[PDB]
């Protein structure tokens, strides 16, 4: 008789504790980080900073958890279903590695089969195009061309919207925008309005790295709620 | 025919704010919180309907009350209340959508579910306080010869106030809100242009009318039914006899189809349709 | 070339085996359900007094 | 390297030989099970993310659950009643297992670790007992051999068996070429299948630990595997909406089970008490019910929100619990 007035006493407990941890789990953002390899992912981690492995960082009073996923290295992704409710994924892609082997074709097909998958039907991508400096050096000297691996590069001309930084030759502004171009044709054509794209221009010496996962972040959450309400 | 029309008014508003409200109780993906001022709503126009709508229609048709004083008094109290209970939940639903939008990260700390039970009894604390307060106790009533003969006689049922009732009910139950609203829906506005044009800038080449498609809509619908009404309320009791008492019960109808609108406005998400292929067929 | 010789001895493992015709192991499957049908509560309902569930 | 050419050829003459007849041209006569109609008895409420594993109590009135959001509940059927709760130190868990004699519980899943439970001992609140590690991959599946060892499957085509007392691979089987998904036991705990990304399913042994059979039929990769109560035949279903029955001793297929209205994956599968029953959970938001002898459907069970992940039937066969990614579970009856 008393037993079942016993084992109430333990439930009552029990669904006290879960009512705090709601709030935290609501109350914190869940980030995926992917690479294609070679690309930098250490640097860009070691600057936000400032199996599985997770860093914790807080900015404006607003809780962020992001994810690096090293030790399940495979050229198939059955664990990627897992992901199917995080914010956002930030995929990190080496701009200067055109011509050594090609890698950027690999990253295109990475993100391609990242975007159509079908259970990543609603998650946005943040995209850093890293080593600029790299690039810009390499596309200065005439060493090597773009267009030798990459034909359609000789055709496509910069867009009139264009605003390269002061002091850029427009050489390097033509190829940072056709490897920008490139990705953005992918995200583009299968999209269905429910997931963007956003694209950076990220480097070494960059500081301002964790301010544009907070904006990108938000922007992501409102067109959310716009599109909810029938708004957008 | 007037019978027919009336009795038709009275069905539909029964039957969607009904199927609303089981369709909300029966499953469990519609309960959230945007869902309980829905439901608070939908309450409301059922009662409307229920009560407020068949004894009018046969007071008109009738051309003649046949109940007692307190009866009448009754269904005046509970005619205010219910008017006013359910304009005042659109505005709780315009801000939540306000903070919806605007606050994105602290959308979920600023709204939980007590929380939103505590809203909506405090609206319908202040609705109840508004109607049956002032008409029980007889702080309403005029102060005319036509107003004390016919509260004398057995067989009125009429409505007679001051100017200051006229206008502090007036104002509580429309003036306040609509304010509310217009600044709420504009910014909504001005986000929602915001965000278009930054999807534009990034990546115009490769590929405003949504959103006044609906905000439109949205405001059109309860400025159309409830404007007219409460300006006549305020312009027939600042000068008499420029109003006849025949426009009066015309735009008090047309206000009283509103409530057969909500469920059309406020329900056409994909959950619901596929809520009400469920209960229906 | 070790690999090749690992598989290929795998391969013998499991190819020297003794089988059984196919109607002899559907009876005995057909014999084993049909034995065993009295005792199953989610083919046959049960009571509600012996259910605990209700 | 070509003499494997011929060895595969001598097998698939060998298995031709032997079937002449069919499971369906002897189960033709067999009067059909009818309609079988199942009701929601108890529906349990508290995770607060979706759910991947789940196992039932030897008991018949206990059972475990893990969720998403890094908690691990065990709750109670006959009154549905919490009686724990256990936070887990990484969040991604994808497997979990109940001992069979009740005093312990695993865990696993990304952080490529296994970790175990007291429960029943000296610990007012459970902690950890032992952590198990050595796979290079994400688990995928663990059950329980015994209070002192436990048998892993994981993502880099491999399976181990461990020793709890001293933390080391005692043995490791190794002949897949895919991620591993799936295990199941046999009763008498001598044998164990295990089915992987590469659409083949092979039968192993614990005490000598070398492969014996392999079974090819499918035409993807395997999610499910379940065994039957004799002992001798087993059931897998892969994402392509077929499933499939094998026999040991035959060392063949012997019937399929596919619909042509049908074409989600399958993401678990199950046997009644008797056999005679296979319930198989879906992605279209559903599970089915089919007939083992005769591969005809006899009900269907509806209710979830979301895909079923987990189905799992007691001991006694008295009901069939099912998760799913609503965050809920429902008991079937
Ligand atoms: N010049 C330059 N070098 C960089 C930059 N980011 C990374 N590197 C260098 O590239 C090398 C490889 O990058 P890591 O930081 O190791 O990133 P990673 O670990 O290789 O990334 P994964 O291989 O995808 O795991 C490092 O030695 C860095 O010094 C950059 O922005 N500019
Ligand atoms: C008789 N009909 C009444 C008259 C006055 C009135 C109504 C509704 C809300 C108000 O705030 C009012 O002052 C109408 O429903």
């Amino acid at each position: 008789r008393n037993e079942e007035k016993a084992q109430r006493e333990a439930n009552k407990k029990i669904e006290k504790q879960l009512q705090k941890d709601k709030q935290v789990y609501r109350a914190t953002h869940r980030l995926l980080l992917l690479g294609a390899g070679e690309s930098g992912k250490s640097t860009i981690v070691k600057q936000m900073r400032i199996g599985i492995f997770e860093t914790k960082f807080q900015v404006d009073k607003v809780n962020f958890h992001m994810f690096d996923v090293g030790g399940q290295r495979d050229e198939r992704r059955k664990w990627i279903q897992c992901f199917n409710d995080v914010t956002a994924i930030i995929f990190v892609v080496a701009s200067s590695s055109y011509n050594m082997v090609n890698r950027l074709q690999e990253a295109l097909n990475l993100f391609k089969s990242i975007w159509n998958n079908r259970w990543l039907r609603t998650i946005s991508v943040i995209l850093f195009l890293n080593k600029q400096d790299l690039l810009a050096e390499k596309v200065l000297a005439g060493k090597s061309k773009i267009e030798d691996y990459f034909p359609e590069f000789a055709r496509y001309t910069t867009p009139e919207d264009a605003t390269p930084e002061p002091g850029e030759d427009p050489r390097v502004t033509r190829a940072k925008y056709f490897i920008r171009d490139e990705f953005l044709r992918i995200s583009t054509a299968s999209g269905d309005g429910r997931h963007y794209c956003y694209p950076h221009f990220t480097c070494a010496v960059d500081t301002e790295n964790i301010r544009r996962v907070f904006n990108d972040c938000r922007d992501i959450i409102q067109r959310m709620h716009l599109r909810q309400y029938e708004l957008l | 025919g007037m019978g027919i029309v009336m009795s038709l008014i009275v069905l539909a508003i029964v039957f969607g704010n009904v199927l609303v409200i089981t369709a909300i109780a029966k499953f469990e993906r519609l309960q959230t919180v945007t869902n309980y001022f829905i439901t608070s709503l939908a309450c409301a126009d059922l009662v409307m309907g229920l009560a407020v709508v068949p004894f009018g229609a046969a007071h008109i048709l009738t051309k003649t009350w046949t109940f007692g004083n307190f009866w009448c008094e009754f269904w005046t109290s509970i005619d205010v209340l219910c008017v006013t209970a359910s304009i005042e939940t659109l505005c709780v639903i315009a801000v939540d959508r306000y903070f919806a939008i605007t606050s994105p990260f602290k959308y979920q700390s600023l709204l939980t579910k007590n929380k939103a039970r505590v809203i909506i009894l405090m609206v319908w604390i202040v609705s109840g306080l508004t109607s049956f307060l002032p008409i029980q106790m007889h702080w309403y009533r005029a102060t005319h010869q036509e107003a004390i003969n016919c509260y004398a006689e057995e067989t009125c049922c009429d409505f007679f106030t001051n100017q200051a009732y006229a206008i502090a009910s007036s104002i509580v139950s429309f003036y306040v809100p609509l304010v509310i609203m217009v600044f709420v829906y504009s910014r909504v506005f001005q986000e929602a242009k915001r965000q278009l044009q930054k999807i534009d800038k990034s990546e115009g080449r490769f590929h405003e009318h949504k959103a006044l498609k609906t905000l439109g809509i949205i405001m059109g619908t309860f400025t159309l039914c409830w404007l007219p009404f409460f300006i006549v309320n305020i312009v027939h009791v600042i000068q008499d006899n420029l109003i006849r008492k025949e426009v009066y019960i015309l735009l008090n109808w047309i206000g009283y189809v509103n409530s057969g609108f909500n469920p059309l406005i406020y329900c056409r998400s994909p959950d619901f349709r596929i809520a009400f292929q469920e209960l229906l067929c | 070339i070790a690999q090749a010789r690992k598989l290929v001895e795998q391969l013998k493992m499991e190819a020297n085996i003794d089988r059984i015709k196919v109607s002899k192991a559907a009876a005995d499957l057909m014999a084993y359900c049909e034995a065993h049908a009295k005792e199953d509560p989610l083919l046959t309902p049960v009571p509600a007094s012996e259910n605990p569930f209700r | 390297r070509q003499e494997a050419e011929q060895l595969k050829n001598q097998i698939r003459d060998a298995r031709k030989a032997c079937a002449d007849a069919t499971l369906s041209q002897i189960t033709n006569n067999i009067d059909p099970v009818g309609r079988i109609q199942m009701r929601t008895r108890r529906t349990l409420r508290g995770h607060l993310a979706k759910i991947y594993a789940m196992h039932w109590g030897t008991d018949s009135r206990l059972l475990v659950s893990a969720s998403q959001d890094g908690k691990l509940i065990i709750w109670d059927s006959y009154t549905t009643n919490k009686v724990h709760a256990i936070p887990l130190r990484s969040s991604w868990v994808m497997t979990c297992a109940y001992a069979p004699s009740g005093n312990y519980v695993a865990c696993g899943g990304l952080d490529n670790i296994c970790s175990i439970y007291n429960l029943k001992t000296r610990e007012g609140n459970v902690r950890v007992s032992r952590e198990l590690a050595g796979h290079t991959g994400y688990l995928s599946c663990c059950r329980f051999l015994d209070d002192n060892q436990i048998v892993t499957s994981s993502g880099d085509t491999t399976c181990a068996l461990w020793d709890i007392e001293t933390g080391q691979q005692t043995t490791t089987f190794t002949g897949h070429t895919g991620d591993v998904m799936s295990l199941s036991l046999a009763p008498d705990t001598r044998l164990f299948v295990s089915g992987a990304c590469d659409a083949s399913a092979k039968l192993w042994d614990v005490r000598e630990g070398m492969c014996r059979q392999t079974f090819t039929g499918h035409e993807s990769d395997i999610n499910a595997i379940c065994f039957f109560p004799n002992g001798n035949a087993f059931a897998t279903g892969s994402d392509d909406a077929t499933c499939r029955l094998f026999d040991l001793r035959a060392d063949q297929e012997l019937m399929t089970y596919s619909h042509d209205n049908i074409i989600c994956g399958i993401t678990s599968v199950s046997f009644s008490k008797s056999g005679r029953l296979l319930l198989a959970g879906y992605d279209d938001f559903n599970c089915n019910v089919w007939d083992a002898l005769k591969a005809d459907r006899a009900g269907v069970l509806a209710g979830h929100d979301n895909r079923v992940s987990c189905l799992g039937v007691t001991d006694d066969g008295m009901a069939v619990a099912t998760g799913s990614w609503d965050s809920f579970l429902k008991i079937w009856n």
